[PDB]
């Protein structure tokens, strides 16, 4: 009961689930060959066979094997399923139609009788979680071309999305412009709540915060899983306050479209901080509310807020938490909607957050994830859909989305449907 | 999967190649006998990216050898790795082609194609999943540049969805050993401009200024100038062949590479390079490895990218290294140089990182440009094949060979209509 079916999309989702999967191995005591010495809190995220074997509750699609393979020969080899490890012959190449027309029209249907035998398995499914790149042609279009499927075959069920969204400054590719303007389409119709992250705003976490000069990825999604352990905390364990995941959108998501929250968790501290300061509950809720900490480059004094979701977990009480959010609404640099006096959802959870071993980041008594729907992040995409325009009005790139299947025409009605979301997050903040 | 056919043209193409089959048997640590002989796991993995397993553990390389002499093939079967070529994958005339691009597209290659085109086949039939094709040549002469062109075409009609990829050595105007390089040229750059996907513009010149003026080789030869070459050949495909934090297929360098059509003529380079008695000195930090990537002093064409603007840059790393630090450097070099990228394009680098850097190195970065400044080195062969065609010199030699006047009008037609396309956009 109460099973999520996780879904690990391109080189980034991948990647961000071999972070995923080391941690949840941890925090439910699973070693990385799926066995567990010596509840049922793992539940959530693992089957379990009749050997003591726990199988994650996970499908990895790469349209590629480069990635997928190195987690069929990596440390957890034995932790997966081998054919829930999907891979094709063909590089997407950064380009949606690859992804979504071409390459992947030929692997979803192995992908989706894969989700299928896991469904199968679920007594009580709560939940999506797919993981991605924005910037992807795999990421991009592959999710696109899965999310649609799913929204037909799964219909009622909540489907959580984590993407790693194009920056202000720090890109990898020349077109990540138009595979994430044409990803828009997916997100507004094919998904319930939508978790955009940026590279450029975790690494300035990692400079400030952790005192890392020069992370790699690996850093990035040490950070990344610790928030979806925080969101899915209250599925696992006990608490004074668990959070179901449809009582979550209820209080995150006002209106079908708005769905869009940004998120951020604290302390994310270096263990060699963690000795001069106390971090208390009104510390770290504090913290939440700093533009220093928001994992999207845009600031939030620059919006309102809609809602917030405050998910503290371990040594937290809910006196500390009245307390502090009495603060929170006290300071009027943090601007709230005129139609939401209420403001905080709250959840608290008995579970400390796991530190991965080889991790940057310190042991803490106590962690908030707070999840939080707010006007700013129309500027995250104010932002690239200018990025959009410059190129497309030379029609800059074009000739290889038009060459593998797509309809030219999409460009415009992709654009324009972007346009409507970015008026949506304006007209609501009156 | 991602099976790459190599094929070398002429006897640049077969001296480029020949070394880059050196290079890339290092890497996957190939003995010269054919046998593996390597430390690890990941050298192994992707081996039937560049090569046939066969029987003993013997791995052949998926290379067809073409020439109109037999000279070449002699020199290549004899050299330091001539035995791990497949004995049926040397393909050749007796008489050459003369230094003429008609004895290579029209009589002697024409002839020669038809016993090279259906080994080509066995060899793609053989691959899982074929990416492409990676064809050596040079533009002067007539093998390459005729023949090679011929063969271009051929595979193209065959192979239409493929990625056509091309490393070609070129004429310049200060290091030329031939009279007829700017016809022989100006007709094969007519046939790159439509097929290819990717072509690699090389210069002779631009190769000696490297080993001048950065290796600091007192007589360097074109053994020397071989290893620079591939190098960068061994570079573009590392992401098909190794692990990486950012992967990179030649496709997903093409689509962001190529933003209209026919602007796939690229500029190349390597980090790091240093005198061997300096190399004591340097750090080889990724900040370091791209003052040097970006300087107009270590790129392979003799074209000065301060007399253009890139369309596009991809720098493709190699070795153990930060994502920040690769994605901070990036971003400063075209702020910093904001003049010299095309501003309709909001970020013109691509970045790519494989986790397994060069034998030998700790880092490595391979650059590819795409810049308006190429248009200098197809103006200057046009200027050099004007002068010569304005009072027919040397045609009876190609009209000789069944070809007309009007072939190379409707050739230097297409020269300045592809230097018009890259002017348009500076
Ligand atoms: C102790 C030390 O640092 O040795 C270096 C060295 O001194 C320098 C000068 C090397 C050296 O390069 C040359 O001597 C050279 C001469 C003419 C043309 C090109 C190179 C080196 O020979 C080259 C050699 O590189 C390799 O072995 C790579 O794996 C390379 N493959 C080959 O060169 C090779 C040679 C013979 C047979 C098979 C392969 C490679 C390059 C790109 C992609 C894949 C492989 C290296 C690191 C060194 C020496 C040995 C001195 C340099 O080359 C490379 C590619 O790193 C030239 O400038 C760089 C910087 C290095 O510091
Ligand atoms: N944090 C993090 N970001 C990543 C990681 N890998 C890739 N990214 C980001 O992903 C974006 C590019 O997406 P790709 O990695 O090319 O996505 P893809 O689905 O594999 O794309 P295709 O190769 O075309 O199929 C860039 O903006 C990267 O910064 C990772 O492991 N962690
Ligand atoms: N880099 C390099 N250039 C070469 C080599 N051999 C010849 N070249 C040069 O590039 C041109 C190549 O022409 P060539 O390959 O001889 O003509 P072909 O045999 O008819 O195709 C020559 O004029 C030389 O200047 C070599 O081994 N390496
Ligand atoms: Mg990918």
């Amino acid at each position: 009961m109460r099973e999520c079916i996780s879904i690990h999309v391109g080189q980034a989702g991948v990647q961000i689930g071999n972070a995923c999967w080391e941690l949840y191995c941890l925090e439910h005591g699973i070693q990385p060959d799926g066995q567990m010495p010596s509840d049922d809190s793992f539940n959530t995220f693992f089957s379990e066979t009749g050997a003591g074997k726990h199988v994650p509750r996970a499908v990895f699609v790469d349209l590629e094997p480069t990635v997928i393979d190195e987690v069929r020969t990596g440390t957890y080899r034995q932790l997966f399923h081998p054919e829930q490890l999907i891979t094709g012959k063909e590089d997407a190449a950064n380009n949606y139609a690859r992804g979504h027309y071409t390459i992947g029209k030929e692997i979803i249907d192995l992908v989706l009788d894969r989700i299928r035998k896991l469904a199968d398995q679920c007594t009580g499914l709560q939940g999506f979680l797919v993981f991605h790149s924005f910037g992807g042609g795999t990421g991009s279009g592959f999710t696109s071309l899965l999310m649609e499927r799913l929204s037909v075959d799964y219909g009622k069920k909540s489907k959580l999305e984590f993407s790693i969204y194009p920056a202000p400054q720090v890109s990898t590719a020349v077109v990540e412009p138009y595979n994430s303007i044409l990803t828009t389409h997916t997100t507004l119709e094919h998904s319930d709540c939508a978790f955009m992250v940026d590279n450029e705003a975790i690494y300035d976490i990692c400079r400030r915060n952790l005192d890392i000069e020069r992370p790699t990825y690996t850093n990035l999604n040490r950070l990344i899983s610790q928030i979806v352990s925080s969101i899915t905390a209250s599925l696992r364990f006990d608490g004074a306050l668990n959070v179901d995941l449809t009582e979550f959108q209820t209080n995150l998501v006002p209106y079908p479209r708005i769905h869009f929250p940004l998120a951020t968790y604290a302390p994310v501290i270096s263990a060699e901080k963690a000795y001069h300061e106390q971090l208390s509950v009104a510390e770290i809720t504090n913290a939440c509310f700093e533009p220093a900490n928001q994992m999207v480059k845009c600031d939030p004094r620059h919006g309102k807020y809609m809602a917030c979701c405050l998910l503290y977990r371990g040594d937290v009480v809910p006196k500390d938490v009245n307390a502090a959010i009495a603060t929170i609404k006290t300071k009027r640099s943090i601007q709230f909607v005129d139609w939401c006096p209420t403001g905080f959802k709250v959840g608290i959870n008995y579970q400390p957050p796991t530190v991965v071993p080889g991790g940057d980041l310190a042991k803490v008594q106590r962690a908030v994830c707070m999840l939080s729907n707010t006007t700013a992040i129309a500027e995250a995409w104010a932002r690239l859909d200018h990025k959009f325009d410059l190129m497309y009005a030379k029609r800059a790139f074009v000739h290889w989305y038009v060459g593998e299947g797509m309809e030219e025409g999409e460009f415009s009605e992709a654009r324009e449907d972007m346009a409507a979301l970015e008026k949506d997050y304006e007209e609501v903040g009156v | 999967m991602r099976e790459i056919v190599h094929i070398q043209a002429g006897q640049c193409g077969n001296q480029i190649g020949a070394k880059f089959w050196e290079v890339i048997s290092d890497e996957h640590g190939i003995d010269p006998t054919g046998s593996y002989h390597g430390d690890s796991d990941l050298q192994l993995e992707r081996i039937n990216v560049y090569y046939n397993e066969a029987a003993g553990n013997k791995y052949v390389p998926r290379a067809i050898l073409v020439d109109l002499e037999p000279g070449t093939m002699d020199s290549v079967r004899s050299g330091p790795f001539g035995q791990i070529f497949r004995p049926d994958n040397f393909v050749f005339g007796q008489s050459g082609a003369g230094n003429n691009w008609a004895k290579g597209h029209y009589t002697e290659g024409a002839e020669l194609v038809d016993s090279v085109l259906d080994v080509v086949r066995k060899e793609s039939e053989s691959c899982d999943c074929l990416q492409g094709f990676q064809l050596t040549h040079s533009l002067g002469g007539g093998t390459g540049s005729g023949m090679g062109t011929l063969l271009i075409s051929k595979i193209r009609e065959e192979y239409p969805d493929r990625i056509m990829n091309t490393f070609s050595v070129m004429p310049s105007p200060k290091v030329s050993d031939t009279v007829v390089e700017p016809y022989n040229a100006t007709l094969s750059v007519h046939q790159l401009v439509e097929n290819t996907d990717e072509t690699y513009s090389i210069d002779n010149e631009a190769l000696y200024d490297i080993c001048f003026r950065t290796l600091k080789l007192t007589t360097p030869t074109y053994g020397d100038l071989n290893h620079l070459v591939s190098a960068t050949m061994s570079g573009v495909t590392t992401c098909l062949r190794f692990p990486g934090q950012l992967n990179a297929d030649l496709r997903k360098l093409a689509v962001n590479m190529v933003p209209f059509p026919r602007l796939h003529f690229f500029m190349p380079g390597f980090a790091p390079l240093t005198s061997r008695g300096s190399q004591q000195y340097r750090a080889l930090t990724v900040p370091e490895l791209t003052q040097q990537m970006f300087d107009s002093k270590n790129m392979m064409a003799a074209c000065d990218p301060r007399h253009g603007r890139y369309l596009t840059v991809a720098a493709i790393f190699r070795g153990r290294m930060s994502m920040k630090e690769v994605d901070e450097q990036m971003l400063n070099v075209q702020n910093k140089n904001s003049s010299y990228f095309v501003e309709w394009i909001p970020n013109n680098v691509k970045t790519a990182v494989c986790d397994i850097p060069p034998r030998g190195l700790k880092m490595s970065a391979t650059f590819i440009g795409n810049s308006t400044a190429i248009q200098e080195l197809f103006k200057r062969i046009s200027e050099q094949f004007t002068a010569m065609f304005r009072r027919k010199a040397f045609l009876h030699w190609y009209t000789g060979e069944g070809m007309d006047e009007m072939e190379f009008t409707e050739a230097e037609s297409n020269m300045n209509d592809l230097v018009s396309e890259y002017q348009q956009y500076q």
